[PDB]
């Protein structure tokens, strides 16, 4: 298999800790968010780049 | 910006290990199988 | 517990060989303290004589010892070595097993058969050898890339012609709208044709530029 | 990367109809959000 057989998955969904993003209370807000910026990720097909 | 092209978690030579032993459970050969299901019974790194 | 079964193996083999001396003209059901008694002072007589015997004979420059050394041995315990014939040709003499082996299967593992690797020069071949790759060995892997022009030139083609497609059915939907042919808003809906008041500018004019 | 002009047209006009000018563009654009084929990018 010099490609993956297997499915590779989103490593932001399967890692990353979107629970950062969850806004519990607006007022007493933990975490300041921040504007995003938009990162066109290139592993999905179905996308010309 | 474009993210970084991802790598799945599994090595090439764990990938070709998980194929060998899928294709010889399926019970081709006799031997096969039970290597393989031997294998699955005692490798230490069958986790992830 | 294979650990104190090295040596739960041997003294509970004297433990039977007390047991089986207590019996030959005399009792039966001994208390237990008066057991563990007297198969302390035989395991520490076969240690004495072992003690002894070696030491005897390792004074006359030898290793292993005679008849000569155990018969001054046992002198040297006060045994009285004589009466030693009459007492081996008991009628009530018995024999006690020997301790049963823990590995009995002896060779019960079919093993798993996994070569890969070689040896570099600062191990020689008589040293085991190398796993295999799960053990150590990590690559990335990406996934499958699709540059082929053929399907690149369809995909964008027809993700064009949709898009333009669901726009137009959707103006001609939230719309005034004609038909070519009668009841024919569902297939081929056509946007009406609407009125401006300066048709140059809409005609003539680029739109991207 | 950037949107052509068809699907920045049609992103506006689909966002600007569940903002709530009237219920019926909603209802229709919502229908177009659940039921077309393209809509990824």
């Amino acid at each position: 298999p010099w490609y993956s057989i297997f499915p590779i998955d989103n490593e932001d969904l399967v890692y990353g800790r979107w629970e950062d993003n969850i806004i519990w209370d607006a007022q007493a807000m933990p975490r300041l968010l921040e504007p995003p910026v938009l990162t066109l990720d290139p592993n999905d097909e179905n996308l010309i780049l | 910006r474009l993210k970084p092209r991802s790598i799945h978690e599994l090595s090439v030579e764990q990938q070709l290990y998980y194929k060998e032993i899928t294709e010889a459970c399926v019970g081709s050969c006799e031997a096969k199988r039970a290597e393989a299901l031997q294998s699955i019974a005692t490798d230490p790194g069958l986790y992830q | 517990n294979p650990a104190d079964n090295y040596h739960l193996a041997r003294r509970r083999t004297l433990q039977v060989v007390v047991s089986s001396l207590l019996t030959e003209a005399g009792f039966e059901s001994a208390e237990k303290a008066s057991v563990e008694t007297l198969t302390e002072m035989l395991q520490s007589y076969i240690s004495e004589i072992g003690r002894s015997a070696k030491s005897y004979c390792e004074h006359t420059a030898r290793t292993q010892p005679t008849l000569s050394d155990i018969v001054v041995t046992l002198v040297e315990m006060g045994f009285n070595v004589d009466t030693l014939p009459a007492y081996a040709k008991r009628s009530q003499r018995m024999v006690i097993t020997a301790p049963p082996v823990t590995n009995q299967p002896v060779t019960p593992k079919a093993l798993t058969a996994g070569q890969n690797r070689p040896h570099p020069p600062h191990i020689p071949s008589h040293f085991p050898e190398f796993p295999d790759p799960h053990t150590y060995i990590k690559t990335p892997t990406y996934r499958e890339p699709v540059s082929d022009y053929q399907v690149l030139r369809e995909k964008a083609a027809s993700q064009r012609r949709d898009v333009e497609r669901a726009l137009t059915r959707f103006m001609a939907k939230t719309g005034e709208t004609q038909s070519l042919f009668k009841d024919d808003v569902s297939t081929f809906p056509l946007i009406a044709a609407r009125p401006f008041t300066i048709p140059y500018l809409t005609a003539l004019l680029p739109s991207e530029l």
